[PDB]
């Protein structure tokens, strides 16, 4: 019924008879050589022209091709039939197994739950990582965001969070790969299958090789599956491999959609496009979603509009610093920038809160002294300032920790640390219980007992 | 003893001030690289605003 | 009255202005964003008793009404030089 | 009042906001922009206003004008442009004002033709 | 495969993009600059023997093909933090 | 000859260029802003006796002539790297 | 017969409309009668409908809409060969001196493709300049690009004249000088100084003054490069001087802004890298012969990361830094041996003897610059008998870097010297190995080769 009239990169314009113009977000279909291509409607121009984004490679498209109007949006399989299988943005199986035994398909474009439906929760969720649950602990059903530049450990931290939480947790999980490395998807798939935990996980992969429409819509596909499991009344874990790629795929197509550039050349709709996605990731009186998201920071610029917009949408934010990572302190968490809604004396209790604020104060004072130290050197400092520095350095080392997924990188066995050990250890360091140990005693030790045992052999 | 301590003081001061001069030079080169980035960025940003303002 | 994140009002207004193809100004905001915020914030005022009596048509006499506004702005790095701040 | 032959005082609350209103309308009047968002006609508009505030042989106008300096950046084109039209210029600095020592006049930046 | 100066490929693509009036992003590179490099390098991979058997139409069996890649990038003043790097 | 505030001449020419809808360059100055000042200042010259003799049709023979120019430029914050300076 | 008509004149930009069947190709040259003089226009873009867009190679004032336009079917063509030597020309190849018509034999189009992969030479060879500092510490290759980074007062133009003289006399080549955006006063001064030196016959000068419209200042470099390519085809080895590559870059920026193309980072033209490559890739060593180039470089804010320096440095083979601090010592040529570099200075290119000699000189001068700090802060008493030895040798090495130029004889009053590469290597190796240790340090100053230092010491 329709005719292609323009092809500009990922964008295709189609003309329809004026009595039959497709609705917005309708799926269209066109035969491209020896394969079928889906187009999603974005805008209605005048005169029956409609502007669409190709869910696939647009090369080889002619003008004048006949286009078929499917009467519905993009709809994907949902439910337990998706568990243990790898699916595409279009909801197609991508593993070599057979068809998905769907019973129901849901449109990926949906409204967020109403204000009446939302639910509060203060149940602290423990992690094996000292710095995260000390400085920025988070609750069941909350959102966590890992902010970092290129190559500072977002994926490794998320894999540790998977190992600990999604294996002491008993319900289903959804992992959404959005514009990230295909190698890492294959590695994750296998180590899930070798551990026989795959049958609890639904995996949707929209990796970087894909053309922009796939990277744009795959996040919504993953959210639709997670919403199916939430509305069933379960407690679900949602992991998003890089949320930044969604905004970037918006940027790539926005100019071709004829929209004036904004700010640093971003689409004008950046905040709305991010908000409508983010508002759907919410725990509800019927069921709870716990979410961990990686957030790439372009050029390490935390003041860039995309990270800046993302910050308001999250409950716990962990900021990874290249400057710390180049020291070799891993995980490279910046404790003066990482923060959580849950660091509140009512929920955590007084000892945890006081320990966190003490650590924060000492590290801030160390930042204040470093500019003096750079020019003059430490010898000019006061004898109390030297003690502040001597304790701050030990605190910085004690935030390091060996990870099991970092066993291959470091070669040393991973460590899991209970929260009580973290509070006790940092309180002891700040009180000066360990002022007689060297700094090296604290680097990459699981617990304070391990610090003293390392100190015996220096 | 007092006189030899005074000689020690002046020697130690000379050493420390030499170290301070070198460290200040390092700080200057770092800061200048940051400045050149800020300059180039401001130029490109405002020129993009101007050219995109011709609409 | 506590307006929370007047800056996000500015961002939504920028979205509307660019989608309407109005010419961008500094930092891609439209020029009349100042008029937006100024006419919003000049409503918060204390009015003398005469204005209240005229508005109420004599039902309320001798009382002065007041509206107090506490807008909130987010700076990116303490940079007060941005357009909206 | 000047042409009557009287001596008058003229106080202007803020000259900057005149230029800012010009900037508001300039984009919709179809002019392409210049510098930091400012209208191309900035110097012309400033001069056309400022050259009327002068003391002739018939009468004198003494004027005190407040000038907003965006973010205290005296580089910005509007304050940098208005500097040329005055006779005495008093620069109030937030660096001094932060110490609470009002009137906060900077002696190393303020100057006058009469000195 | 060695790609020498993908920075220069980026510069060439920026020339093509700006000549086509496409709105530049950070620095002056188009937003497409990530997709440009990503679809090239992502080709390099180690494919399992089943893929080789499917592609060769069964002529080659049990062998895993591979393609390693060494892209080269040039940083100004050793600044690892620039956009393209 | 003394030219007071050649920067003001450049600002006036920028106004003229932008009202005539000519493409803007750096800091919104037109592309040929260098040509303006260069062809102004190259006139300041010392000319040999034969040029003066030819121009005056020989009524002045032994004299050279000269024009000396003292242009003035105003920097904003010691930023000598601004475009017109 | 003229076939086009002018339809727009917006500053330097002139649009011309032709019949549908005869649009001129890009880079072609048109001409019009601007009253009582001809004005040349160069085609930049072919728009739809027979309209073409051009940059005027001259003053645009006085042009009307509707003037007739002649389509010369070649690009801008310039005279080449021996007739050009000692003559000053503009970008169009017209004589700017008063010295009558150029006795041209050929005219070549200034727009050309660089030599192909099969035409390029199969060797890497050093261009022996005869100057000790350059030949040892910053060796030129045939076909190389060389940057001069010195400021003013540092002897830059006298160095240029010495290179011209040695390449004309001690080799059998010629030079071309391209004045990209010269100051007219300095062009006149340079012309008279080359007359007074008697190097004028050896070099051809193409001058693009600053008062010229941007197209002239852009294209003058290509005119000079075309004359250099002519001399190369005769089989000679040639020097091409570009008086400021930065102004070539800025002329490109101005022209692209007038054409209204979208600018790039830091506001440069989007075609910056290709324009630089289009210029620099024509300067190479063909199997037939070579063009070697010496180029003045300017750094826009002392910022070495700015796109113009960043693009230029990718094409330079060698960098020569002139410093007023050395000129204060009376040492000429005033070349800093520690900041000047050459990528040719590798064992696989210059050989191990040359490499070791240059590395030794570099290490000794670096050590001397360290020990000067001790000599100031603490005094000569602190200095050991081995450190005194490196100081005593460093002074002699520093003075042996001096050399009398044939073009400087009116200053020094001493006849110039040309020193072969083997001789300068042998001299510095000798001083480093501790023979000639016993001569006075003033026996080395301005002498020439070491065999003349031993003659000077015998009477000093
Ligand atoms: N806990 C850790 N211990 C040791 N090394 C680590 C740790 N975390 C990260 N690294 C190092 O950092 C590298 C990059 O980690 P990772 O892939 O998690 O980064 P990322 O910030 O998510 O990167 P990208 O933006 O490229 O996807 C690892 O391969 C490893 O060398
Ligand atoms: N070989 C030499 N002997 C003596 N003086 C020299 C020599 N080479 C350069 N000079 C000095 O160079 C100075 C002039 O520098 P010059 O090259 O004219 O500067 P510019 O950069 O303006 O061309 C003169 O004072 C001259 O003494
Ligand atoms: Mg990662």
């Amino acid at each position: 019924t329709g005719k292609i009239v323009q092809v500009i990169g990922a964008v295709v314009d189609v003309e329809f008879p004026q009595d039959a113009v497709p609705r917005v977000y309708d799926a269209l279909e066109v035969q491209n050589g020896n394969e079928r291509l889906v187009l999603e409607v974005q805008q209605q121009l005048g005169g029956g022209i409609v502007r669409t984004i190709a869910m696939g490679s647009s090369d080889g498209l002619r003008r004048g091709l006949d286009v078929k109007d499917l009467e519905h949006p993009i709809e994907v399989p949902v439910g337990k039939a998706t568990l243990g299988r790898i699916m595409n943005v279009l909801g197609e199986p991508v593993d070599m197994k057979g068809e998905i035994g769907e019973e129901e398909r849901w449109a990926i474009h949906r409204a967020a739950p109403s204000y009446e439906e939302l639910s509060n929760s203060q149940e602290l969720l423990e992690t094996g990582i000292k710095v995260i649950d000390l400085m920025a602990p988070f609750a069941k059903g909350g959102k966590v965001g890992l902010f970092g530049g290129a190559g500072v450990g977002k994926t490794v931290n998320m894999m540790e969070l998977i190992r600990n939480i999604a294996i002491e947790h008993s319900g289903y999980s959804v992992f959404a790969g959005v514009g990230e490395r295909t190698r890492e998807g294959n590695d994750f798939y296998h180590e899930m299958t070798d551990s026989n935990v795959i049958d609890k996980v639904s995996l949707v992969y929209g990796q970087m090789n894909e053309p922009p429409g796939n990277r744009l819509r795959v996040a919504l596909t993953g959210l639709t599956m997670a919403e199916k499991f939430r509305d069933e009344g379960r407690d679900v874990l949602l992991f998003v491999d890089n949320i930044y790629r969604y905004t970037l795929a918006g940027t790539e197509v926005s100019a071709l959609l004829g929209r004036m550039p904004s700010a640093v050349g971003y689409q004008p709709t950046l905040a709305e496009e991010m908000g409508v996605l983010q508002e759907r990731i919410t725990s509800t009186k019927t069921g709870s979603i716990t979410s961990v998201q990686a957030v790439y920071v372009p050029a390490d610029d935390l003041t860039d509009p995309s990270p800046a917009t993302t910050f308001a949408h999250l409950d716990a934010t962990v900021v990874l610093s290249r400057q710390i990572a180049s020291l070799g302190i891993y995980p490279a968490v910046d404790p003066l920038d990482s923060t959580s809604r849950q660091l509140d004396p009512l929920v955590v209790g007084q000892e945890h809160y006081d320990t966190a604020r003490g650590v924060q104060s000492i590290l801030q004072r160390y930042q204040e002294l470093k500019d003096i130290i750079a020019i003059l050197g430490m010898d000019e400092l006061s004898e109390e300032d030297k003690l502040v520095v001597a304790r701050a350095r030990k605190i910085q080392r004690f935030l390091s920790q060996p990870f099991f997924v970092a066993e291959v990188f470091t070669g040393s066995p991973g460590k899991y640390v209970s929260l009580k050990d973290t509070i006790r250890g940092f309180k002891g360091i700040m009180e000066g219980e360990y002022d007689h140990l060297p700094e090296q005693a604290f680097y990459m030790v699981g617990s304070i007992e391990e610090a003293v045992e390392k100190a015996k052999k220096l | 003893g007092v006189v030899e301590n005074l000689a020690s003081e002046q020697a130690a001061r000379m050493v420390a001030m030499k170290a301070a001069t070198d460290n200040g030079g390092s700080l200057i080169k770092e800061l200048q690289l940051v400045y050149n980035k800020a300059r180039q960025a401001s130029i490109t940003q405002e020129l993009t605003e101007i050219v995109s303002g011709a609409a | 009255i506590i307006y929370d994140d007047l800056s996000k009002q500015a961002v939504a207004y920028r979205q509307i202005s660019l989608l309407l193809r109005r010419p961008p100004g500094r930092e891609a905001f439209p020029g009349d964003v100042f008029y937006l915020h100024s006419r919003l914030l000049e409503r918060a005022a204390r009015v003398n008793a005469e204005y209240v009596e005229a508005f109420t048509k004599g039902e309320v006499k001798g009382k002065t009404g007041s509206l107090t506004a506490l807008p909130i702005i987010e700076t990116q790095a303490g940079d007060v030089s941005a357009f909206v701040p």
